[PDB]
């Protein structure tokens, strides 16, 4: 042929060699452009196919409701000092060995304080004892901003106190504070007589959600703890009428149902699990999840 | 059956064998077409 | 220093003997041979002449080569550290995973279903290619009784006597009894492969340097002779060395060498990352031994195993195809080579043609004349008187060297075999079914000394004693070409009276071959000298190596022209190659006149093109006025050739669209194939003489003539076409092209699949967004839509375009090039993992967590202990709740994978065509979709597979949402390739062609 093609290069100086004609190893600016280019135009387009198939995508789901919620199913329950590995270890006697649990739990308690629920449009007063659950309407935008149901420091037993800066907690037998985990849509059921509890059924079957501590599992287990349940109504448990949970674009400043244990035990210099639960039929537990709809939580007040 | 909310996963997973039984059976099919 | 001593150890013979003692020794009768009574004696008494079967290797052990080959052995390491990982888990935890238990059982059972799958298919080339090993049976040319009869080398028996010419291979070791001018090929015995003489002469002690044996397993150059077996079978000096006397042996074929450098790259690549993951899932607060997982999933995930046992299947492939072509191939790797063919060096008889002449006409007496040239049923049309013809008859009986072989003279002379030069078959049959008994003529004029014909010289010659009355007493004879032989004369021969050489006769000569040669006829020319008694007395001592006569001013008698008609398949045969795109050169030692005429009948030459003799002759003028460009086809005579500097050789390789050497040397056969070599092409050279032996070598690739070729030039070539049949090359080229179009493909496929693989984690770091994908899902998108459909590429069926698109440039079109990492990596591959990215996003959104919401919750997501995770709907999740909806993402992500690598296997099932051209007939491409989809239906919807891979099932509409994706796949190839079927040349193709 008469064809001018191949490589037949003698030198690997055109790695960057350039005085014929075409640089970097490449072709010319012509083409070291036009592909450059190519690319530009493709990458940008086929960013433009995502961006577009996402948008899609979006205006297929509510702002209102999640389109699932089937793997929130059962909710958890969760404490609020801060579990290092569930495990809440200090020494009594030292402030320091506790000023990081007091810190997260003072943190948390903020947004329940009485100078925080000011106003009477946001903030509705629901009774001083538990109640059905206030059904505020349909999860649309046609009401606005729907009622909060308040939540006073005072009911949580022992565990709120009134100091200067920081919250005077508990150093000697700490203060547990558990509660329950938000799905938007959710109605809590307390149990009957049928599916009873591990411990006889604490008043108040048609509206509290019942909470119980007790030791590690129920088997034979080194029982050591003195339990204390700090309520609204005074009750173990959860007030019905906070539910259900209307989500953060209907419900910005929604206060959850709060509710405290104040362990004041009988053993000091020692590490004890204790495992709480919530009972009930809108309420599940899973032995893999070690927190769906129950508690491991595992203290040690060694001074 | 049907109560509060939640997903049939039951369904989902049963049509979603009958469709693994039809790809792989079919699947040899077309390799042994006599 | 060599180890010539240790193989001189065990050596004794008889290269001592006088000819007397031989002969008294063996029994045979140095001149009738033996009896084929008492060969057939001894035959039953020693066994047949082969060496004894030398087992290389064992069924078993080479099933475990390929159950560790290259990258099933590193796949086991894998698999070794995950179980490994596995036992160090029961013992930091009570009671652990399942995962890495179970990926060390798929890991290892895939090694072990590919190894032992590539085995059973390897094990079939194997089986197929050595069905070949026993189909030539190399035949043997013995003297036994008197007459002279080729068999099958495996009956020749210790005493017989052997008749070796011109590349014919040494049957046995023999003592050479006679020789004229032979050469013998002791390289595989010595290295240097200069030829050495052999003469009867005893001229060294030691049996290996003396010049009068033999040895089996070499081959005669050239030359001539005649010896006697005195060592069959395992009992040859070459039987005695315990190596290889055939089977292993060297070379590495490009394409095998484009493999390994790939392989070499991709391996890199494939570690760098792996362990510069690793390091960065260890900085990323990856578990110790989860990061080791996760880096060794990685290094699989990049490292396409697939390519061997594919490589495995379409060389398996192409053995079975080109076994049905009769097509010996030697090395099935060098098909590949064969596509890659830019120009086909041809020779013209016995390759083009079909070597079997038969006598048309003779010039003599300043007249043409006809002989009957099919269903004779007469002689010639003349006279059979002439003295002038009986003078030509003569030699053309005499100088031929060519006999009947045994057992013939009871039947037809047309019907009885012969041996020796086609030409001189041809000349034989011809005087023998006219004139007289040709036997009985050569006993008439014993001949004294002769020098046997050669490609180089291109000539034959003898002398005769002469028993006539008017006979000087010595008759020298000789033939060749025309042209060579009219130069050496000085008297033509005229109605019985010799008279000068004018120049009319000259030139009536000349229009002769014109006209003989332009029919397409042979033509041999003839003449003789009737040697003077003064200067030549009685016992005169001719001799034949320093000339002791007159090799000039001979006396020109005629010539004959034979009709040598060209091969059935050939003229489509080199039509489709050059619609293949190669270039097809006719290399031949014979005239360019005869040369020019089979080039146009079979079309290496188009009636269109002119030839600058062509234009001369028609515009009047000079031919050596023309413009040498003004030419498109040419006719490059040898005796020029001679005279070319490689620029000029180059010139009218690189100006000329249709070349035809005439009359060339065998060197000069291999110059040409050298500057076509020198050019940047890729030549493929097509023989069957002896002559052809050193183009055949120098080739890229050697083809042989099975049945017509010598053994020498079968034993070059890298294919043998067992039938003759020219049309295999292009078969075989065809198939070469196929090879390396579904290997591409293969590859192709096979990278997309890395981005994808890759980009999550990247993106899991650089926007601490929840895993799209981890190591468990990884593996599945690899040993799930990386293997069975990668390997279904090898069963692809041939596009349409590649006897109709130009041969592949081995400096650009490399097996791998920067276009195929462009598609695979910067278009195809970022595609499919946008699908698996967007389904991700979906998923999470529709279970709360929108996208925008998702940058910087790796960190807290990940994190075992923080059980108040809020959604965008402020929501709480658990851990292992958000980790069901993360991990059931993954399981998407991979099913949306395989989505999109159905598209891609589609759109790389094609390179040009559309894939309604190409068509599903690929049913192990539809047997790969199906099962790979079964299996993520499988992998998803299966009880306990996320309690052990961590897979949960799949809502319907999650499945749709990667489709989208492979739509988009399908179509942008499908516009890509439909730019390019119709802008050749275009940026599209100049760019986007891998
Ligand atoms: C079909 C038969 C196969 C031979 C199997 C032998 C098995 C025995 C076993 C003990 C091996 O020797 C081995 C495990 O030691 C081995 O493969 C090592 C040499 C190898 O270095 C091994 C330790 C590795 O780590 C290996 C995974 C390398 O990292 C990696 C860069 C090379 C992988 C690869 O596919 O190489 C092939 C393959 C080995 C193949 C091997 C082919 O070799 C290479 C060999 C030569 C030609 C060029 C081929 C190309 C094509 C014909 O396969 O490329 C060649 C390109
Ligand atoms: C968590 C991840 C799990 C994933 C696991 C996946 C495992 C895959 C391992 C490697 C597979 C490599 C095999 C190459 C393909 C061979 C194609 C061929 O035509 O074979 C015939 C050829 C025969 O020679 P032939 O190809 O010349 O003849 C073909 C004739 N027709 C057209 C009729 C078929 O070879 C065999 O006989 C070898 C047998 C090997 C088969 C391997 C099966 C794979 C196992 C499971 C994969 C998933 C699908 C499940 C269905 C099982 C039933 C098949
Ligand atoms: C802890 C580590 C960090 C982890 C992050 C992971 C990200 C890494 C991503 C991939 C990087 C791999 C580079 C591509 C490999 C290409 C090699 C190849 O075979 O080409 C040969 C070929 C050679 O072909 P040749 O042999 O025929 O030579 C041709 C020249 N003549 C004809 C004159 C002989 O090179 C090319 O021509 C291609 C040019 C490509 C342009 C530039 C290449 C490099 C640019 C990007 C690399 C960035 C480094 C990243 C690492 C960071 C680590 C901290
Ligand atoms: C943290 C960052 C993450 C980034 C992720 C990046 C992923 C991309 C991975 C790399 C792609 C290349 C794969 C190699 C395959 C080799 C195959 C082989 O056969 O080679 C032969 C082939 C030979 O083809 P060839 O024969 O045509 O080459 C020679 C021809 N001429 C002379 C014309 C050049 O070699 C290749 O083309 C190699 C491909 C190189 C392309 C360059 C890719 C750039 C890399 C990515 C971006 C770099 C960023 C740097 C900044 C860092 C800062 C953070
Ligand atoms: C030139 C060639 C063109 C071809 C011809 C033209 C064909 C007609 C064009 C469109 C076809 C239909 C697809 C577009 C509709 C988009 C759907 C959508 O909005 O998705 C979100 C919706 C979301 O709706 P949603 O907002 O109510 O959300 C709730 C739904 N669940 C609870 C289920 C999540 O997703 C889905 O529900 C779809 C999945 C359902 C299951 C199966 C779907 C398959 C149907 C398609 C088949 C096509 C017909 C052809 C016959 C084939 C038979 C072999
Ligand atoms: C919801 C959407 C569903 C779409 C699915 C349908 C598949 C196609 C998707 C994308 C369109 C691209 C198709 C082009 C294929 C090129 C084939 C070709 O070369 O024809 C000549 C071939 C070849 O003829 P030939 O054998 O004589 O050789 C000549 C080749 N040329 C002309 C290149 C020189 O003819 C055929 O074989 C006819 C069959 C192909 C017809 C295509 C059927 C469906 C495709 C079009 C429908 C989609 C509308 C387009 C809009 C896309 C945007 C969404
Ligand atoms: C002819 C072309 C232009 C039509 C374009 C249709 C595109 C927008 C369609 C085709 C398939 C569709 C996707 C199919 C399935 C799902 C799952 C659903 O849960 C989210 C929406 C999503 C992701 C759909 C978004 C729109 C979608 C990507
Ligand atoms: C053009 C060809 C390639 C498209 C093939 C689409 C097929 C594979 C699609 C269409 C309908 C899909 C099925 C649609 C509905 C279900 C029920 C779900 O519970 C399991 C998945 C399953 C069983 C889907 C698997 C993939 C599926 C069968
Ligand atoms: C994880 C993500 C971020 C990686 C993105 C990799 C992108 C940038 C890579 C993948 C393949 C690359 C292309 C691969 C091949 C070529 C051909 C060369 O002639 C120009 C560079 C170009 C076009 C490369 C540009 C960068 C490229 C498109
Ligand atoms: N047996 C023979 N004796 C004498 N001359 C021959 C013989 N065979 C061929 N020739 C002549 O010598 C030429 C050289 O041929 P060669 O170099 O082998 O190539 P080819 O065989 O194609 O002709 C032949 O074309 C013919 O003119
Ligand atoms: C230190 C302290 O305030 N301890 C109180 C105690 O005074 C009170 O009587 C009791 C009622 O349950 O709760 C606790
Ligand atoms: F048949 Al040739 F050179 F043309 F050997
Ligand atoms: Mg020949
Ligand atoms: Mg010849
Ligand atoms: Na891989
Ligand atoms: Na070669
Ligand atoms: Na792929
Ligand atoms: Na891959």
């Amino acid at each position: 042929m008469a064809r001018g093609k191949a490589k037949e290069e003698g030198s690997w100086k055109k790695f960057i060699w350039n005085s014929e004609k075409k640089e970097f190893l490449g072709r010319t600016g012509g083409s070291w452009f036009k592909i450059l280019l190519f690319y530009v135009i493709f990458y940008g387009c086929l960013a433009g196919i995502f961006i577009g198939t996402i948008q899609v995508m979006l205006l297929t789901i509510s702002e209102f409701k999640p389109t699932y919620q089937d793997r929130v199913a059962p909710p958890g329950l969760t404490q609020i000092p801060q579990s290092q590995k569930t495990e809440i270890s200090f020494r009594p006697n030292d402030p320091q060995s506790y000023e990081s649990y007091v810190v997260s739990i003072v943190r948390f308690l903020e947004k329940y304080k009485d100078l925080a629920q000011k106003d009477d449009m946001i903030f509705e007063d629901c009774g001083n004892v538990p109640s059905e659950l206030k059904e505020r309407g349909e999860y649309n935008n046609e009401r606005g901003e729907r009622k909060v149901c308040r939540f006073r420091l005072e009911w949580l037993g022992n565990c709120s106190g009134l100091n200067d800066e920081t919250y005077g907690y508990k150093d000697g037998k700490p203060c547990v504070i558990i509660k329950l985990n938000r799905v938007l849509g959710f109605k809590p059921k307390p149990p009957k007589n049928e599916s009873l509890e591990t411990y006889p059924v604490m008043k108040y079957n048609p509206y509290v959600l019942p909470v119980h501590c007790t030791g590690k599992r129920d088997e034979d287990k080194e029982k050591v703890g003195t339990m204390e349940y700090f309520g609204l109504g005074g009750y173990p448990g959860f007030p019905l009428q906070y539910y259900p949970y209307y989500g953060k674009l209907l419900q910005p400043k929604y206060l959850q149902p709060l509710m405290a244990v104040q362990f004041t035990n009988l053993t000091m210099d020692t590490e004890i699990r204790i495992e709480c639960k919530a009972y009930g039929e809108n309420i599940g537990y899973s032995e893999k999840d070690r927190f769906q709809g129950r508690f491991d939580v595992k203290i040690e007040v060694k001074s | 059956d049907v109560d509060p909310f939640y997903y049939d996963y039951e369904t989902v997973r049963n049509g979603g064998l009958i469709f693994a039984a039809l790809a792989f059976i079919v699947g040899l099919i077309i390799i042994l077409s006599k | 220093r060599d180890m010539d001593e240790l193989k001189k150890e065990v050596s004794m013979d008889d290269h001592k003997l006088s000819l007397d003692e031989l002969h008294r020794k063996y029994g045979t009768d140095l001149s009738r041979g033996l009896t084929p009574a008492r060969a057939a004696e001894i035959l039953a008494r020693d066994g047949p002449n082969a060496l004894t079967p030398p087992p290389t290797t064992p069924e078993w052990v080479k099933f475990c080569r390929q159950l560790f080959g290259g990258f099933s052995m590193l796949l086991w390491i894998g698999a070794i550290l995950c179980f490994l990982a596995y036992g160090i888990q029961a013992a930091t935890e009570e009671e652990p995973q399942n995962d890495n238990l179970y990926l060390g059982v798929v890991l290892s059972a895939v090694v072990i279903i590919t190894g032992c799958f590539s085995y059973y298919q390897e094990a079939k080339s194997s089986k197929i290619m050595e069905s070949f090993k026993n189909m030539v049976p190399q035949q043997a040319l013995v003297i036994r009784n008197g007459e002279k009869m080729s068999i099958n080398a495996e009956e020749v028996v210790v005493g017989d006597l052997v008749e070796v010419k011109g590349g014919d291979r040494i049957p046995a070791d023999l003592r050479i009894i006679s020789a004229n001018g032979c050469k013998v090929d002791n390289s595989s015995l010595t290295g240097e492969s200069e030829p050495q003489t052999r003469s009867p002469d005893f001229t060294n002690e030691n049996p290996l340097e003396t010049r009068n044996i033999a040895f089996f397993s070499t081959n005669c150059v050239e030359g001539t002779a005649r010896g006697i077996v005195v060592y069959t079978g395992d009992r040859t000096v070459m039987g005695r060395i315990a190596t290889l006397a055939s089977g292993l042996e060297g070379g590495q074929t490009p394409i095998a060498a484009e493999i390994e450098h790939f392989i070499h790259i991709i391996t890199g690549v494939a570690v760098f990352l792996g362990v510069s993951f690793f390091i960065l899932s260890l900085i990323l607060e990856y578990t110790w031994l989860e990061a080791v997982i996760f880096l060794i999933g990685i290094i699989v995930a990049n490292v396409p195993e697939g390519l061997l046992a594919t490589v495995t299947v379409c060389l398996t492939l192409t053995a079975k195809r080109m076994a049905r072509k009769n097509c010996l191939v030697k090395n099935l790797e060098a098909v590949e080579t064969l596509g890659s063919t830019s120009t086909i060096c041809s020779d013209k008889t016995g390759t083009l043609t079909q070597n079997r002449m038969t006598v048309a006409h003779m010039w003599f007496d300043n007249q043409i004349h006809e002989a009957d040239t099919t269903e004779n049923q007469s002689g010639v049309s003349f006279d059979k008187t002439s003295a002038t013809w009986l003078a030509l008859s003569r030699i053309a009986g005499l100088c031929n060297r060519a006999v009947f072989q045994a057992n013939q003279e009871n039947l037809p002379i047309l019907k009885r075999a012969v041996a020796g030069d086609a030409s001189e078959s041809a000349l034989l049959k011809c005087i023998e079914l006219c004139c007289g008994s040709v036997k009985e003529m050569r006993e008439r004029y014993t001949k004294i000394v002769e020098i046997p014909f050669n490609s180089t010289n291109k000539y034959q010659l003898s002398i005769h004693k002469n028993p006539n009355t008017a006979e000087p007493r010595h008759l020298l004879v000789m033939k060749g070409a025309p042209e060579r032989i009219l130069d050496r004369c000085s008297s033509i021969l005229i109605h019985g009276k010799e008279q000068p050489l004018d120049e009319e006769l000259k030139d009536a000569f000349q229009n002769a071959y014109l006209e003989l040669g332009g029919l397409g006829e042979r033509v041999l020319g003839f003449c003789h000298l009737f040697l003077p008694d003064e200067q030549f007395p009685e016992g005169f001592q001719f001799d034949t190596d320093d000339v002791n006569f007159p090799l000039d001013n001979l006396c020109f008698v005629g010539l004959i022209s034979m009709i040598d008609p060209p091969r059935a398949a050939v003229p489509d045969a080199v039509g489709k190659c050059r619609s293949a795109g190669i270039k097809v050169i006719m290399v031949t030692g014979d005239h360019p006149i005869t040369a020019k005429a089979i080039a146009k009948g079979v079309g290496i030459i188009s009636e269109g093109n002119e030839t600058v003799e062509d234009i001369a002759a028609r515009l009047n003028i000079p031919v050596s006025q023309v413009n040498p460009r003004d030419a498109k086809a040419c006719v490059v005579h040898g005796s020029d050739l001679k005279d070319m500097t490689s620029e000029q050789l180059d010139d009218i390789l690189k100006y000329h669209t249709e070349i035809v050497f005439a009359r060339t040397s065998p060197q000069q056969k291999l110059i040409i194939v050298e500057g076509c070599q020198r050019q940047g092409a890729i030549v493929a050279v097509t023989g069957d003489g002896v002559n052809d032996s050193p183009a055949l070598k120098k080739a890229d690739i050697g083809v042989a003539m099975g049945i017509a070729g010598s053994d020498v030039s079968k034993q070059a070539a890298d294919m043998i076409l067992l039938d003759d049949n020219f049309a295999s090359i292009v078969t075989g080229v065809e198939e070469g092209r196929l090879i390396f179009d579904n290997l591409k493909k293969s590859i192709a496929y096979t990278l997309t699949s890395n981005i994808p693989e890759i980009t999550p984690f990247l993106i899991f770091i650089i926007a601490n967004i929840p895993l799209p994908l981890g190591t468990v899902t990884i593996l599945c998108i690899d040993l799930g839509t990386d293997m069975v459909p990668a390997i279904s590429l090898a069963y692809e069926q041939a596009e349409s375009d590649i006897m109709k698109r130009q041969p592949r440039n081995p400096k650009t079109d490399k097996l791998v090039n920067e276009r195929l990492i462009s598609m695979a990596y910067g278009q195809i591959g970022m595609i499919q993992a946008l699908g698996g990215f967007f389904t991700y996003f979906v998923i999470l959104a529709e279970n709360g967590f929108l996208p925008i919401h998702l940058l910087g919750l790796r960190v807290n997501w990940d994190d075992r202990w923080i059980n108040d995770v809020e959604d965008s709907y402020g929501q709480q999740w658990t851990y292992e709740q958000r980790k069901i909806v993360e991990f059931t993402c993954h399981t998407a992500f991979f099913v949306s994978i395989v989505v999109v690598q159905w598209a891609d296997l589609v759109i790389c099932k094609t390179r040009r065509n559309s894939v309604f051209q190409q068509g599903m007939k690929n049913k192990i491409l539809i047997f790969g979709l199906f099962e790979e989809t079964a299996l993520a239906a499988f992998l998803s919807y299966c009880p306990g597979m996320g309690v052990a891979l961590r897979m949960y099932p799949l809502k319907p509409t999650w499945w749709f949402c990667a489709f989208p994706y492979s739509l988009l796949i399908f179509v942008y190839d499908e516009v890509r390739k439909l730019i390019i079927r119709r802008r050749p040349g275009g940026w599209v193709e100049k760019e986007t062609y891998y």
